[PDB]
RNA sequence: AGGACCGAACCGACUAAUGUCGAAAAAUUAGCGGAUGACUUGUGGCUGGGGGUGAAAGGCCAAUCAAACCGGGAGAUAGCU
RNA sequence: GCUCGCCGGAAGACCAAGGGUUCCUGUCCAACGUUAAUCGGGGCAGGGUGAGUCGACCCCUAAGGCGAGGCCGAAAGGCGUAGUCGAUGGGAAACAGGUUAAUAUUCCUGUACUUGGUGUUACUGCGAAGGGGGGACGGAGAAGGCUAUGUUGGCCGGGCGACGGUUGUCCCGGUUUAAGCGUGUAGGCUGGUUUUCCAGGCAAAUCCGGAAAAUCAAGGCUGAGGCGUGAUGACGAGGCACUACGGUGCUGAAGCAACAAAUGCCCUGCUUCCAGGAAAAGCCUCUAAGCAUCAGGUAACAUCAAAUCGUACCCCAAACCGACACAGGUGGUCAGGUAGAGAAUACCAAGGCGCUUGAGAGAACUCGGGUGAAGGAACUAGGCAAAAUGGUGCCGUAACUUCGGGAGAAGGCACGCUGAUAUGUAGGUGAGGUCCCUCGCGGAUGGAGCUGAAAUCAGUCGAAGAUACCAGCUGGCUGCAACUGUUUAUUAAAAACACAGCACUGUGCAAACACGAAAGUGGACGUAUACGGUGUGACGCCUGCCCGGUGCCGGAAGGUUAAU
RNA sequence: AAUUCCUUGUCGGGUAAGUUCCGACCUGCACGAAUGGCGUAAUGAUGGCCAGGCUGUCUCCACCCGAGACUCAGUGAAAUUGAACUCGCUGUGAAGAUGCAGUGUACCCGCGGCAAGACGGAAAGACCCCGUGAACCUUUACUAUAGCUUGACACUGAACA
RNA sequence: CUUUAAUGUUUGAUGUUCUAACGUUGACCCGUAAUCCGGGUUGCGGACAGUGUCUGGUGGGUAGUUUGACUGGGGCGGUC
């Protein structure tokens, strides 16, 4: 039956792309934690 | 037309259509519209501020002069035109030098009349002109409370408000309400009441004729478990309280008008 | 004309059998209900944790809900095992 | 390769979403494939996606997002004006044939088209974020004209047939052709035409609107399909040569008419209903300041430009979502034949597959079925489950009723084929001919040809003629809830929730009320025939007594009492 | 009676037989008028009850068709498990014994079955109680508090009774 | 002294007029091709409203917690 996963890239990209971390205050706040431990995939982008 | 349904179906038995042959089939004058959201009854923030409210079917704004800022320029009546957002119908009037616009149309007022504002237009069912030129003891409707601002009493379909006494400054008016209050006698007002007085009699038939209103339906607050609303709980039907709002402010009876800015101004209240 | 009637697509889930380390962390099979409407569906928005939303069951809010999830107070406390 | 079998409104064919090389070819079989494997969506090496017209990008905006200043907030920040983003929407243009192992409306052949720049020529007032027109719109229903397309005939080739017959009222195949350009039809909408004036369109206006006067009764707009050209081309069965025996090369006939017919097109029409059915630009027109020598405006002709990205492949699945090559999930388009009302169902076409373990045996038992003597609910918590009913036409129908219903109530009779009626009728279709012509895609008449129900009668076969699949069990009495609906995703679909209707009550607008420290939004661009809250629940009859208690409302004689 | 405990009340009908059903009686433990009373056509995957037709539901099962089971080949799990040379009975025992005592019986080991036992497997019982454990919910429990409201001073001035 | 009417005075309570604080989610003008906001004229209100500190009342709207033990299982009963 209907999973609760149904991809969509453009709206992946809205709410947790890099634009939409940096647009808060709190969203660049995770990525100075995201650098810290060096993730290589930093977000979630292609 | 009052007119009682056949009941060929479930639902349809109970209905009754107002139909109005003066109305206008055809499709409105275009200019003078524009979009209208929805909303759904919530407000910028995003929580819904009014429950009940949503869906429906999509209307259009029908941009009407409330101002009547055209004083002396005689008027003629087009035609009559069903408005979505308005109890009342509406008119749509064309000016002597051209100008197209819309008011509240007043009961014996069918198309083909004649209508101006200004302070020496008769005083005939139509017209508009500052309160202190009407004579006391005559039916108005669109009244303004601010000289010059809106024209907001009376303006639901089959209403009026009375014009009582002038003491020099103010004039008293029996609003609608049974209430009597004072206002600047410097604002305008529409003679006649306001036409489509058989709005009252639509009785709706069936449970779907309210949603396609926009209104959605409401639940008991005794039907709610007690986390929710301040009835609740039960193990099959308990009340066993004084009735109060979801917010917990007493519903029957409880006077909650609270302004002292407006009260001198006003004369009874609700009787 | 109709929240009209019979009935596929579509949406739903009343019954029985099967399955229960399953084909499947809820399905298959034989029927069954709605099927021009308060229908259903696509893509995008909006509303968040004592808050949301709710044709109201304390249901649902990412297989989690009489107060989500992740990190931190934190090695909470544990007259108990 | 030969048979057999299954799907065939899919188990076919295209796409979007989403993957990411899975596509093709050569190559190897450790691991991976629930078995083997020479095979593969596996490993490995190479190859493969070509655009002025498709799409994105782009110009335009919806919901909504960010938001210079600004308003507000201990702080971080919240809200929002100017704006500036955001498609699922609106906006310029291309089709047919061919070609690869892999791509194509992208390459090639042929035929077109669109908006720009640049030039020259011809003439002229051009000119905005501004005005206006346009763009630009619902639901339902009825049609009518058509096409995609099918079937038959004609025609063209090919056959005369493994066993009885078959040169004919015989059998098999084919009979295809676009965009464009030219024509303006079926039909739809609207009275045109020139001149004067005006306080309306935040300025101006020749445009829009308004007021008339005269003039003619027509003009204009939109418009499927048809027919022309496109195209004496292209394709084309079938032959010819070669075949690495894969397939390639080469010539290559007919290419018409009739009828049926869409849910597709005309139609964003038309009638009609109320629940009253987006915006902005491209487009067209008007002018402002401004330039009016020029510039710019259209028309003509020549040339130039149309960049960038995506393009393979799967796409109802072994590639996406479900941990799996998982009996699950997933939006849109195309939709042939025969019977059928039908996209149901059954059998087939195109096309695609046989579901990645098989071979034996024919015990109990279990699952899925088929049949059954006599009995027919005796079973059981209970007719659970099965069996049964099932189609169409006509006849026939009860209590009750809100006069619609009940009702397909219940129940009956007739259904096959053949012939006659009638070398296939009623009906539809419509050629030739003839008459009009304002002379056309015309109208009138004409009836060939094609198509063709259904009914009656006469036979006639079988046990059974709605034969298969497909397809209501019915009645009676009562409980509850008026009703369709909604609900515990995953043990509860109900009498629960809702609901129209009724009542009490709040609220006079800067409304009550809700979200928010606040600004401000919702309520509502509404105004008491309105909005909020509460309780009951269609409709009919009605809705009794009690105001001490508790709340609400009103009162003031007195008691009592806060900071101060 | 969705309400009636006593109770299967009493009477009438229905059946050969009716703790259910229908109709009344009133003795209403403990119905009752918008937390609505009594009706009510139509509607319902609604509750109860009866009838017709129909039948493997049953008396009582029989046969047949396929799919597993079964044999062979290929791959190849799982939950559970202190160690086991893992018999019946009467008794005794932390009180229901494969394991102790007495006694009986029993060649060693597969295969197909069935499910009485191994207090079988699964899930640190959910019932019950305990904890000076937790969460929610209610209220005239207690203390608080947003909110709404009263008054004093401030922002805040003149006149006049 | 009990009473009362007038005078004088002190403490407050109302009510009326004014406007210059303040309100304006009235109109119009400007910032500006802008329904925010600021500025300007005018009108309507007007020392009210509203807000701050203090204070009485209300307050399951919301929050933190309490709700004993013995007991022939617990509850109820009875006891300490």
């Amino acid at each position: 039956m209907k999973r609760t996963f149904q991809p969509s890239v453009l709206k992946r990209n809205r709410s947790h792309g890099f634009r939409a971390r940096m647009a808060t205050k709190n969203g660049r706040q995770v990525l100075a934690r995201r650098r810290a431990k060096g993730r290589a995939r930093l977000t979630v982008s292609k | 037309a009052v007119v009682k349904c056949k009941p060929t179906s479930p639902g349809r038995r109970h209905v009754v259509k107002v139909v109005n042959p003066e109305l206008h089939k055809g499709k409105p004058f275009a200019p003078l519209l524009e979009k209208n959201s929805k909303s759904g009854g919530r407000n910028n923030n995003g929580r819904i501020t009014t429950r009940h409210i949503g869906g429906g079917h999509k209307q259009a704004y029908r941009i009407v002069d409330f101002k009547r800022n055209k004083d002396g320029i005689p008027a003629v009546v087009e035609r009559l035109e069903y408005d979505p957002n308005r109890s009342a119908n509406i008119a749509l009037v064309l000016y002597k030098d051209g100008e197209r616009r819309y008011i509240l149309a007043p009961k014996g007022l069918k198309a083909g009349d004649q209508i101006q504002s200004g302070v020496d237009a008769a005083i005939k069912p139509g017209n508009t002109l500052p309160m202190r030129n009407i004579p006391v003891g005559s039916t108005v409707h669109n009244v303004e409370m601010k000289p010059g601002k809106g024209g907001q009493l009376a303006r639901s379909a089959g209403t009026y408000v009375q014009i009582v006494a002038r003491d020099g400054a103010y004039v008293t008016l029996r609003l609608r309400s049974g209430e009597m209050r004072k206002v600047e006698a410097d604002c305008r007002a529409t003679l006649g009441e306001v036409g489509n007085a058989e709005h009252m009699l639509r009785v709706l038939g069936k449970a779907g004729a309210a949603r396609w209103r926009g209104v959605r339906p409401t639940v008991r607050g005794t039907a709610m478990n007690p986390v929710d609303h301040p009835h609740g709980g039960g193990e099959g039907r308990n009340f066993g309280k004084h009735p109060v709002t979801p917010w917990g402010v007493q519903t029957k009876g409880k006077k909650t008008r609270s302004n002292k800015r407006t009260d001198k101004f006003i004369v009874r209240r609700r009787s």
